């Protein structure tokens, strides 16, 4: 059981409670460790641990930079000669029982890295250069098989049922981009195109964009671009619904706006776009909208029912929503915000490091907990809709910018005080306001052609 | 619905101050609107102050600058801090919530405030 000295090879330091802790028996579950110990167990000489490699490569950016990880696995790979007894059999055993397994597991880590987290190398061309140069130094028949599989993955990554229904149109005509609006597009097609858009945004989020609250930090535009696009779309669309409502000062027109949004909601439900469903529910519960007694008074009972049923999905910490999401059949778009809430709760209720005898250990169980949440997200990221894109409508909703250059605080105050203008507080009477729409308010309904 | 329990209130000199409190039987963080109304003798009941989850507030004109509505999530309580009280503020004050779809309004018991 020979080994190089821990002075010339850091990974040979003995396990202790001050550098690695396991969960409270064949393969242990790591709870915490120094980065050096985590990497040793990532590439352990005694066994492979795919589940640990999986969790590590999803979460490691919360405790180690990508260029740093590559440096550490190179350090891991380049094993020095073992420390000598005063006096080949023990030498040969070291190369067969230590060097070869460790170096193979390092290459497996590199393969998993490019196979499932190639975006690290798309964001950092030099990281990919270092990796290609490193695996280029590898010698031996057994390991060139792994070099070959890594190289083939990299090359492929550099390169990269039935008819959908007819697109529906209402007042706005195809190609008439300047006429597109809440009441002028067909409510079926608004819901379809937003569902296609939100399906795409949901499917693009990588689990690592969700780790370590990295989307609320300094490099967020590089580390969480797809997550940020999702969140900002949900903000812009929700605020656009509120804006369409309160900027419609005439009561009859505003009832038509709210009714139409409930029809879009109904189609979201039929499409299992729970993301869209809860965006509508959020708009209807918002400060500027929820207080509009005179508007909700005129909503027909059947639509009140649809809104009430969507709202109840959110009660009791989304109990009915979680039940409905289990029971539906694909395709769907899950409600994305609930995962962010659960992740932030996990991030806040667990420490970044654990202490043992004054030494700091990366709390890996905390990363595993977040990774389990991101795994449930992934289970829904391959469910395309049999719906045709309308490129102009898609662009209309991609470009929604209700706030303009203002910030959400001033903008929300703007919406809320507008609400007070159109429906004054309860002693005051209700003024009449001019119409703003010259086209008919009557909905075409949500039955397809 | 929501059971609402008011406290505070009573008699105070003109120019004095008083804080009403209203405790909810459920978590206020999911209650869209909490507010206070009042009915002075001879008049109809009027809204005094309201407060939404995101902190948006509105007030009767006659109390702007003097009254402040706020929430305390840890105690599931909404407050009405009333400063610079005037004899025209004498009334029964009522805690209220509006939340959910259907939009359910709940009411506290009513609390006498006398400024004389």
């Amino acid at each position: 059981m020979r080994l190089p000295s821990a002075d010339v090879y850091r990974f040979a330091e003995p396990d202790s409670e001050e550098n690695i802790i396991f969960e409270e028996a064949g393969i242990p579950i790591i709870k915490a460790g120094t980065v050096i110990k985590l990497i040793e167990r990532l590439t352990y000489h005694m066994y492979a641990d795919p589940n640990f490699v999986r969790t590590f490569l999803t979460t490691y950016r919360s405790f180690c930079k990508p260029q740093e990880l590559l440096s550490l696995i190179i350090e891991r790979f380049e094993i020095p000669e073992p420390e000598p007894t005063e006096a080949s059999a023990e030498l040969k055993r070291f190369r067969k029982e230590y060097i070869q397994p460790v170096q193979l597991r390092v290459l497996n880590v590199c393969r998993h890295w490019v196979e499932h987290h190639f975006y690290d190398f798309e964001r950092d061309a030099y990281l990919l250069q270092r990796m290609e140069e490193f695996i280029g130094t590898v010698r031996g028949k057994a390991m060139k098989k792994w070099v070959e599989s890594i190289t083939k993955i990299i090359q492929r990554k550099k390169i990269a049922q039935s008819s959908p229904p007819t697109v529906e149109w209402h007042i706005s005509r195809p190609g008439h981009i300047e006429t597109f609006d809440l009441l002028t597009l067909h409510p079926i097609e608004i819901a379809r195109q937003l569902t296609l858009l939100e399906s795409d945004l949901y499917r693009a989020v990588q689990p690592s964009e969700l780790v370590g609250s990295v989307w609320t930090k300094e490099d967020k535009e590089i580390n969480s671009p797809n997550l940020l696009k999702m969140i900002r779309h949900t903000t812009n669309l929700t605020l656009w619904f509120e804006k369409c409502i309160v900027e419609t000062e005439n009561l009859e027109e505003r009832v038509a706006v709210v009714s139409r949004i409930i029809e879009i909601l109904q189609v979201f439900q039929e499409l299992n776009n729970f993301n869209g469903v809860l965006e509508v529910v959020s708009a209807m519960n918002s400060s500027p909208v929820y207080r509009l007694d005179h508007t909700f008074e005129q909503i027909p009972s059947r639509q009140k029912k649809i809104l009430e049923e969507a709202h109840e999905l959110s009660e009791d910490h989304y109990k009915k929503y979680l039940a409905k999401l289990r029971s539906i059949n694909p395709p769907c778009v899950p409600f994305f915000g609930i995962y962010l809430t659960n992740i932030l709760k996990t991030e806040e209720g667990n420490p970044e490091v654990l202490k043992r005898h004054g030494k700091e250990l990366i709390n890996f169980s905390k990363r595993r907990k977040v990774a389990e949440i991101t795994g449930e997200i992934q289970q829904y990221q391959n469910q395309p809709y049999c719906l045709r894109v309308e490129s102009d409508i898609k662009r209309f909703f991609e470009n929604l910018n209700p706030m303009g250059n203002s910030m959400e605080k001033e903008f929300t105050d703007y919406l809320f005080n507008k609400s007070l203008e159109i429906e004054p507080r309860n002693p005051k009477p209700l003024p009449r306001f001019p119409k703003k729409y010259s086209y008919p308010l009557k909905s075409p309904g949500v039955r397809p052609s | 619905q929501v059971q609402l329990v008011e406290s505070g209130g009573g008699l105070v000199q003109p120019g004095g101050s008083l804080r009403l409190s209203c405790a909810a039987s459920r978590s206020i963080s999911s209650i869209n609107i909490m507010g206070w109304y009042r009915q002075a003798p001879g008049k109809e009941r009027e809204s005094v102050a309201s407060h939404t989850r995101d902190g948006s507030t509105d007030y009767a004109d006659s109390v702007k600058g003097r009254f402040t509505i706020s929430r305390d999530n840890a105690k599931n309580t909404v407050y009405l801090q009333m400063n610079s009280l005037k004899p025209e503020d004498t009334a029964v004050y009522y805690c209220t919530t509006l939340t959910g779809f259907p939009r359910i309004r709940s009411w506290g018991q009513g609390t006498q405030v006398t400024v004389s």
